[PDB]
């Protein structure tokens, strides 16, 4: 088992989308040592009010 | 950004693997999305097999 | 306690997630020996661009 | 590095995400000792048929 | 498809539960969802009590 | 409800530090959203340095 989960901020383009999951799951074969083609990537988005940092929301500001 | 990793394997990798991967994707965020260096919240998690659907036919 | 995650494609019925959360929680309960009544299970689903293997969308077919 | 994530039903306030998430970062802070500016949190939320107990969704009230 | 189980007790399962549960959840999906075996992505997860709720009273 | 909490540090916190953080969840999930004492979902992982950006 290879598996990658993301989650990040909403607002992405369609095609850095595509980028992170096909660099990140490279990046994952080569250190871990596993085939390509057995890599999962999951992507969750968030909105910027639902991610908070010192406990005050992305939203701000 | 959050990254979460689960592997499983009978050859999981060395700390200095993990860490050339923690690097390599820190770069690759601030490449892609721009996230400054030191942001990005990573967890890797090492799945014993016994943990995973290889669980079934063990020898 | 017992608290199962399915995280899974977008596109099935109703039915078909009400019957997966109803077949894993019983086999879950009666695995783990815990009461029914305590499992509490979650049903996450993802659009096929955001599901990836090998580096590429299940969109890409 | 300390990451709260919290999964939850559909269907409160806004100003109740923000006191959730206001009142946990602050709790996690002190209770394990790093700084307030270091807690990042994150909420995710689910329909009332995709949160199940005892096999049986939400929904069913009843 | 991705299953995460989190299990917390006096007394972790055996190999034997896991084996067992493992197997009736592919048969699960592939009935259900038609997943083949064994594309499922398993994953359970045995939490100490000290790290759930329970640590209040133990 | 359920959360989840991922700490990594230089020394792993004691049972008391737990103890103060899961009262703490509890009061705070009851006070904001009505949730009854005992059915938060609460799953705390420490996680090794090597295995973060750490």
């Amino acid at each position: 088992m290879l598996l990658l989960r993301i989650t990040m901020l909403e607002g992405r383009s369609t095609e850095q989308k595509a980028e992170l999951a096909r660099a990140l799951s490279a990046a994952a074969a080569a250190a871990f040592d596993v085939p390509l083609a057995e890599v999962r990537l999951i992507i969750q988005e968030v909105p910027p009010t639902h991610w908070t940092v010192g406990g005050i929301s992305m939203a701000e500001l | 950004p959050m990254l979460e990793v689960f592997y499983s394997g009978d050859r999981p990798p060395d700390r200095t693997r993990k860490q050339a991967f923690a690097a390599e994707a820190s770069a690759i965020f601030q490449r892609v999305i721009g996230t400054p260096p030191g942001r990005l919240q990573l967890i890797i998690q090492i799945v014993s097999p016994e943990n995973t659907l290889a669980v079934i036919d063990l020898d």
